[PDB]
């Protein structure tokens, strides 16, 4: 399976060529080479058989990464005053990790979880970054919140899962307070607009049941717009005056083409006439492959040209190479196997530079010489994943889910803003709910392309594309807010 | 010393409010007095929901200790615009909260939202503030997307005239002349030059615009910013590969710029990316067995750390 996924240590190392023209792109570029470079070569090839004598070992550093963690639920010092607005995220990078790596919680530390997230649900609609009573709903931890609530939750009466069913109506009214007419939303009242929110709000909606007409209006060709000509994505895109034309506004960024893949992802499920509007596959799918630096860089992603490797991109641009390939493998069939990315070099990079200095304090980081923190060891960690797993959407599986759907439970259907925001009838609604429901569980990991490398205790459990929590956390949740048995 | 707000008799009517998030909640943040009194009493200013200089005072000291608190910000534009505040001094607080370097998100998201409500008949001001804050970062995402969202707000309002758009193309030639390798600056001319909807498309422009790629790639071969801008170019405007093809072979080991004589120093041969030209050359060609064979070197040999995927473009082609 590592025929064409060759080992960094296989492979000769060199500087990105000057061409005699300095800058400050190169002198930056040339340090983290040095900084790279040196740390691997202080580190036993993690291929080898028997662990040289004299290198640091590469394995991974399952319990220390689990007590940096650990702190979570205790104390954060006073210098995490700057992620008082996005505490659900530091809930999410927690559970998910530990989610990653094995551990359990025990059932009272999970109801911990579950209430201190429903204390963050405003009953006027949305998760917020904290207290309801300090903070107004926002699309960014209300993405985070739901998908801990998968992680750390149940279908008790104190699970948080039904409180979550009580809430779809709200919810959705605050999605579309959020809907701009040209298919954008705002994170918040008055805030932002970009792919980053219209991927959070698709997850949410695609996992509670709450996916109307009026609700995808334009997001397809607001995400489409997005797309610059290096084959990635944009934060958003700007409607000219129903708009003319819609134009990009930035560079193509790892973290703006992972959400905007995934949004289109989801958006290919729904059964709406010519939705949704295309995108350049083949352009994505390139982009994605490029952004894996060479040998010298420990074969880590970056998350845009002439910028540096961070191990925080394995997620970003390497958990998006699945989707991407099954857009390509969609075209291409509709016109009518090899890894895509090197899967062993981005395991070297988590391994030898990703981690903590052993016996420290343990966690990921971007890289050699940066602290490690919460978010890099969740997305370390998640990009780890898909590099050990080959992850694929099965047609053959969602057909299957097609065949087991029982469209006459659920939870009731919500009542749209405008009288003809919604489905046209329930033949419509449930062809809708029944082809959302079985292309969300269609991921499945393929029998016999697990490649560990270093080993099999370096395993991880196995994340799911797109959405970004484990597979058993993901079907009885949805299964929930379904009515799925 | 730490005067509480309890203490001042400019609060003493307001009963503070504490957060409630339960008794024993997962992630606390050992907070500072100073900023725990500052939230206890927004807390209390949002409940009432009163507009006031007090609670501008308020919004202002809270988003020095955390720049990310969108809640407070979303809460203090909606005291300037209540009590009719001078837009024009918040921007020159604005000034001052990127010069002590106060940031996120939420603060560039302010200064649109100012800057809109302002709706100024000539931005130019603006702009030339956003030229100059790139002295520290460069690369900043999120000031090439301001920028971005100016020059595109703006000219739908027509407010962009033509000597604003040709100094901005001067001003972004000459940040690719001091880093040709700022990808940030090749996507601004990518909406300077093809994307924006007023930019001009002709047969010169065209030639105009492929002298100045091609002059980029022979002044930096291994520069990944230029071929992409090329491959984008040619794709765009539906232009064949073959006729550029001699300016690019001398890369894979005419009336249109060519390499020296001999190359720079330090510009190993073969370009990986000068290859994929060459393959899709081929592919234009029809010449499916010549391509399948540059594949097979990059992945083998020159671009092996993309090993499966140029395997899968050899396999495309047979
Ligand atoms: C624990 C500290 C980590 C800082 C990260 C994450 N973080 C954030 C905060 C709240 C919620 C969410 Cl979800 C993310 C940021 O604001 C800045 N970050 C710095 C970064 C690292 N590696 C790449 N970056 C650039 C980037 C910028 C915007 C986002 Br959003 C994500 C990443
Ligand atoms: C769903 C969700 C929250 C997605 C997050 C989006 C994401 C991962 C990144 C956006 C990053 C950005 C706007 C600038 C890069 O910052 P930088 O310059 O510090 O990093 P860089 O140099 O590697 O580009
Ligand atoms: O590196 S990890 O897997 O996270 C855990 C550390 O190795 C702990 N090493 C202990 C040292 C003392 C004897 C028992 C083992
Ligand atoms: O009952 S609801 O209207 O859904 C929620 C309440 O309005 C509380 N909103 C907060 C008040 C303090 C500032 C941040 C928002
Ligand atoms: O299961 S296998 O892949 O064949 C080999 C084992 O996993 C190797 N794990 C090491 C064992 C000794 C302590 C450090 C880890
Ligand atoms: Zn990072």
């Amino acid at each position: 399976a590592t025929e064409f996924t060759p080992s960094v240590y296989s492979l000769v190392s060199k500087p990105l060529p000057s061409n005699s023209r300095p800058s400050a792109t190169l002198d930056e570029q040339a340090e983290t080479e040095d900084l790279i470079s040196q740390l691997f070569d202080l580190t036993a090839d993690p291929n080898a058989l028997v662990s040289e004598h004299g290198k640091r070992y590469s394995g991974l550093r399952k319990q220390e990464h689990t007590q940096f963690l650990a702190s979570s639920f205790f104390q954060l010092p006073g210098k995490f005053v700057s992620l008082d607005a996005s505490r659900p995220w530091l809930v999410f990078w927690t559970v998910h990790s530990l989610d990653l790596l094995g551990v359990a919680l025990d059932q009272g530390t999970k109801d911990r979880v579950v209430s201190t997230l429903l204390h963050f649900l405003s009953p006027k609609g949305g998760f917020g970054g904290g207290p309801a009573n300090s903070q107004i709903p926002h699309l960014l931890p209300t993405y985070a919140s739901v998908c801990s609530l998968a992680i750390a939750g149940n279908d008790s009466s104190t699970g948080g899962w039904k409180d979550l069913a009580a809430a779809r109506q709200s919810i959705y009214e605050f999605f579309m307070r959020c809907k701009r007419p040209d298919g954008g939303f705002v994170v918040c009242e008055g805030g932002e607009v970009d792919v980053r929110g219209t991927y959070c709000l698709l997850v949410v909606a695609t996992l509670l049941d709450i996916i109307t007409p009026e609700l995808l209006h334009n997001v397809d060709k607001f995400v489409s717009a997005c797309q610059t000509y290096e084959g990635g994505f944009a934060c958003a895109s700007f409607p000219f005056p129903e708009p003319s034309c819609r134009v990009s506004m930035a560079e193509a960024h790892g973290g703006y083409t992972s959400c905007s893949l995934n949004s289109h992802f989801l958006l290919t499920s729904v059964p709406l006439p010519s939705f949704p509007l295309s995108i350049d596959a083949n352009a994505a799918l390139r982009w994605t492959v490029l952004q894996q630096g060479e040998p010298i860089e420990g074969g880590g992603f970056r998350g845009r040209t002439n910028k540096l490797v961070d191990g925080c991109y394995s997620w970003w641009v390497g958990g998006g190479a699945p989707v991407a390939e099954e857009l390509v493998r969609r075209e291409k069939s509709r016109k009518v196997i090899p890894p895509i990315f090197n899967r062993v070099a981005l395991q070297e990079f988590t391994l030898v530079a990703a981690q903590q200095d052993p016996g420290s304090t343990g966690g990921l980081r971007d890289k050699p010489g940066k602290r490690p923190d919460q978010y890099h060891t969740c997305n370390n960690l998640s990009g780890l994943s898909i590099a050990q797993h080959k992850m694929s959407h099965s047609p053959s599986t969602v057909s299957s889910n097609r065949l087991k759907f029982d469209a006459s439970k659920g939870l009731p259907a919500v009542k749209p803003v405008a009288p003809g925001g919604g489905w046209k009838n329930e033949d419509e609604r449930q062809n809708a709910r029944r082809e959302i429901w079985a292309n969300a569980l269609g991921w499945i990991e393929e029998e016999g392309g697990e490649i560990i490398v270093g080993g099999k205790d370096n395993r991880i459990n196995t994340t799911t594309p797109v959405f970004n929590i484990l597979g058993l956390r993901l079907k009885p949740f949805i299964n929930y807010f379904y009515c799925q048995e | 010393t730490y005067i509480p707000m309890s203490q001042r008799r400019s609060w003493a009517d307001v009963k503070p409010i504490m957060q409630d998030d339960g008794p024993n909640p997962v992630v606390p943040i050992m907070y500072s007095e100073e900023y725990k009194d500052a939230m206890d009493y927004f807390r209390a200013i949002a409940a009432k929901e009163e507009k006031s200089e007090r609670a501008l005072e308020l919004t202002e000291i809270i988003v020095r200790m955390n720049p990310a608190h969108y809640t407070v910000w979303q809460y203090r534009f909606s005291l300037l615009t209540s009590l009719n505040k001078s837009l024009e001094d918040e921007l020159r607080l604005m000034n001052e909260f990127a010069v002590q370097n106060l940031k996120s998100y939420q603060v560039w998201h302010h200064r649109l939202l100012l800057l809109d409500r302002i709706s100024p008949q000539d931005p130019v001001s603006e702009i030339e503030y956003i030229h100059g804050s790139l002295l520290p970062d460069p690369k900043n995402y999120h000031t090439w997307a301001y920028l971005h969202w100016l020059y595109s707000h703006f000219s739908t309002l027509g407010r962009i005239s033509e000597a604003q758009w040709g100094s901005e193309l001067d001003w972004c030639n000459e940040m690719l002349r001091v880093d040709g390798r700022n990808n940030s600056a090749w996507g601004w001319r990518w909406y300077l030059r093809v994307s924006r909807p007023g930019a001009e498309t002709s047969s010169r422009s065209l030639q105009d615009e492929l002298i100045y790629i091609l002059k980029s790639i022979h002044l930096i071969p291994h520069n990944v910013s230029a071929w992409n801008y090329l491959r984008g170019f040619l794709k765009h405007f539906s232009l064949p590969l073959v006729p550029i093809l001699p300016a690019i072979l001398p890369y894979t080991a005419f009336g249109f710029p060519m390499p020296s004589d001999p190359l720079p120093e330090d510009t190993p041969l073969p370009v990986p990316l000068a290859l994929e030209y060459l393959a899709d050359s081929f592919i234009e060609q029809n010449r499916v067995d010549d391509a399948a064979k540059v594949f097979e070197k990059l992945s083998s040999e020159y671009d092996q750390m993309r090993a499966g995927y140029w395997e899968f473009r050899r396999r495309e082609c047979a």
